[PDB]
């Protein structure tokens, strides 16, 4: 519809699609199978994410409640983009900087962004796979190292054990972001083994992960499964299931509902990355693409409920744990106050032998001291990111009988849902460098790979400082906001009124040897677009209605076990502008570049 | 000996073999 002329040129034709197939033979890599694509592409999509993001958010917002806006945009956005991306890279015989500059010269800002948001993004997956990996080779301790006090250290005698192992053992934290020091060499070693074992699975690339994914892509889920089994064994697993499901309506009505709904469904699909539209761009030119695109979002919406199940089976476990302890001290508190015989006070009688006594001797019950006991209170302590793995589930593992073992099948399946995340985002940063040819064609892809590899690994050395976790917690919060939704926009205004719908849809019948229903059509045009506008003008309606306030720990001050929070300094919105801005400002900046080059 | 360091040596050998043998390919490839 916009006048973009010269365009059809930019683009291979239709006509030359059934024999450029036979001469990319060479020149252009291929998938082995259709299951090698499909298992690269749910990999893509599955991740740490949907294991400590959206089950905290099920909840969180309105609990059942909360699904109804999850899946509304998960179809009005989240498949429509899903499909545009898949079709769009499989026409167009290109990855993201590739499609984008064909569809129009000034679009080359799109893969700019889409390349520097994969950058950022894998910046920091592959710090908390370093985490990862550290809990992992610990692992192999029949009193796994986060059980016990360290002999007790006044910190980790206040809190707990665990508490003490990721904020000191692991982290060394400091109170501030205001407060860097020294390189944790551990954490170093930990990193180089992440950017290692990445290196080694996309040295080569879509071939080599090919065969990586699948067992990144497999393993999960029959983890996953096993752990449902023994989390549904373990007391209190339903009443972790039930909080999980309790539907608060109420919360429908905010704003700050939809647009983390909006958020997850983006962030969970890895659209706006780019990876995906070059994965796609491997397959035949005859490949249905619309039945893919359904398949991956089928499982996709199918996985984010499940893993909520074996994750809220743990929290219901780990509750019901605490609360019966709880309760327990209270009576032992009783018994031993009145000398009462053990095992006439139990959890049923246990207020009325309290009023009994304390009508007896009511001087004797004043000093005696009982704590608060609600399964709701310990059900509502849910950590939400690297906390639900390295503080909440770490714990409840150690109240399980074969305890290391559940620890290392939790961690190689963390591991595992980490890494296939991390193929597509390595591939979102590669192929947009082959299209800038910046490696020198006579340098093999493997030294690409490994310059990209070794120069995130110098840059990831922010995260192993005192003041690494504080970094980390900002980069993420500020990783897949708006840019991600922006760069979604463009890429669908691009593809309806700058490339026209109408060829879309033309390649389309030409590919499936059949047209998009009008579901497609409509939502490219409207449902998508305004939809993801109200998830926009909300990010400037809740981002504002916050404030740059992060948590600290602060071994000493205030109360060490309360989680003390402070603000962030005034120079922290020059970061907040580089993790934003940049990635935001390159659309229209390249634009305006080119736009007056020409003139 | 802190086993974790133990666990990091093994798991490093067997990924520095496994780049070594996929960039040995990439010069194997006549
Ligand atoms: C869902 O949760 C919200 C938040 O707790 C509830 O809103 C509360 O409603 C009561 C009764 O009107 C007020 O006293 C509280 O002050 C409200 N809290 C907030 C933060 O607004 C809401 O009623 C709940 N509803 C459902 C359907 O569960
Ligand atoms: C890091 O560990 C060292 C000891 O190895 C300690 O002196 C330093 O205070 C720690 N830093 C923080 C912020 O925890």
């Amino acid at each position: 519809v916009l006048p973009n002329p010269g365009l059809d040129a930019r683009i291979p034709s239709l006509a030359e699609l059934e024999t450029i197939e036979q001469e990319e033979a060479s020149s252009r890599p291929k998938w082995d199978n259709k299951a090698q694509y499909m298992l690269t592409c749910l990999g893509f999509c599955v991740g740490l994410g949907n294991v400590w993001r959206f089950p905290y958010l099920c909840q969180s917002h309105g609990g059942g409640a909360f699904m109804i806006p999850f899946l509304i945009l998960l179809v009005l956005e989240g498949i429509p983009l899903l499909y545009l991306e898949f079709a769009i890279g499989q026409r167009l015989r290109r990855g993201s900087l590739g499609v984008w500059s064909s569809i129009h010269p000034a679009l080359k800002g799109l893969g700019l962004a889409s390349m520097l948001t994969s950058f950022m993004v894998g910046l920091y997956y592959n710090t908390i796979i370093s985490w990862i990996m550290w809990y992992l080779f610990n692992s192999f301790q029949e009193p796994l190292p986060w059980s016990d006090c360290p002999l007790y250290v006044d910190e980790c005698a206040r809190s707990s054990p665990v508490d003490y192992f990721w904020y000191r053992e692991t982290l060394n934290i400091s109170t501030s972001i205001s407060d860097s020091g020294s390189i944790q060499w551990w954490m170093l070693l930990c990193l180089a083994c992440a950017w290692s074992v990445l290196y080694m699975c996309t040295i080569r690339g879509i071939e080599t992960t090919g065969k990586a994914v699948y067992i990144t892509s497999t393993l999960p889920y029959v983890v996953l499964t096993i752990f449902l089994i023994r989390g549904l064994t373990l007391k209190g697993a339903t009443n972790g299931i039930v909080f999980l499901f309790t539907p608060n309506v109420t919360e429908l009505a905010q704003p700050d509902t939809w647009l983390d709904a909006g958020a997850q469904v983006f962030f969970s699909f890895s659209l706006a990355f780019g990876g995906l539209i070059s994965f796609s761009s491997y397959n035949s030119v005859h490949n249905n693409c619309e039945k893919d695109s359904v398949i991956v979002s089928i499982i996709n919406g199918f996985t984010s409920v499940y893993v909520a199940i074996v994750v809220y089976s743990v929290i219901g476990f780990r509750a019901t744990q605490r609360y019966d302890d709880c309760f327990s001290t209270n009576i032992l508190t009783l018994i031993n106050g009145f000398d009462l015989p053990e095992g006439n006070v139990t959890q049923e009688n246990f207020v009325d032998m309290q009023q009994r006594c304390n009508a007896s001797d009511p001087a004797a019950y004043a000093q005696l001291v009982f704590q608060t006991c609600d399964i709701n209170a310990f059900l509502s302590e849910a950590v939400e990111g690297t906390g639900l793995a390295f503080i909440v589930f770490t714990e409840a593992i150690t109240k399980m009988p074969l305890s290391p073992l559940w620890s290392v099948l939790f961690f190689i399946m963390l591991f595992c849902l980490g890494l296939s995340s991390m193929f597509g985002n390595m591939e979102g940063v590669v192929v947009p460098l082959q299209d800038l040819r910046v490696i020198p064609p006579k340098w093999p892809k493997e030294v690409l790979t490994g310059l990209i590899c070794l120069g995130t690994f110098l840059i990831g050395f922010i995260f192993t400082l005192n003041s690494g976790q504080y970094w980390l917690s900002l980069l993420d919060s500020y990783a897949g906001s708006i840019p991600l939704l922006i760069i979604a926009f463009c890429e669908m205004f691009s593809v309806v009124y700058v490339y026209g719908v109408d060829r879309f849809n033309k390649d389309i019948e030409f590919m499936i040897g059949h047209k998009p229903n009008i579901f497609w059509q409509v939502t490219w045009r409207v449902v998508s677009p305004l939809l993801m506008l109200i998830i926009f003008l909300f990010f400037f309606v809740v981002e504002v209605s916050q404030e740059l306030t992060y948590s600290i720990w602060d071994p000493g001050y205030e109360e060490f076990p309360k989680s003390q929070k402070i603000s962030y300094p005034n120079w922290v919105y020059v970061v907040v502008v580089i993790v934003a801005g940049v990635p935001s400002l390159t659309i229209p900046g390249y634009a305006i570049y080119k736009l007056i080059r020409n003139h | 000996v802190s086993i974790w360091l133990i666990v990091f040596g093994v798991v490093m050998g067997v990924i520095v073999v496994g780049i070594v043998i996929l960039i040995f390919t990439g010069i194997r490839d006549r």
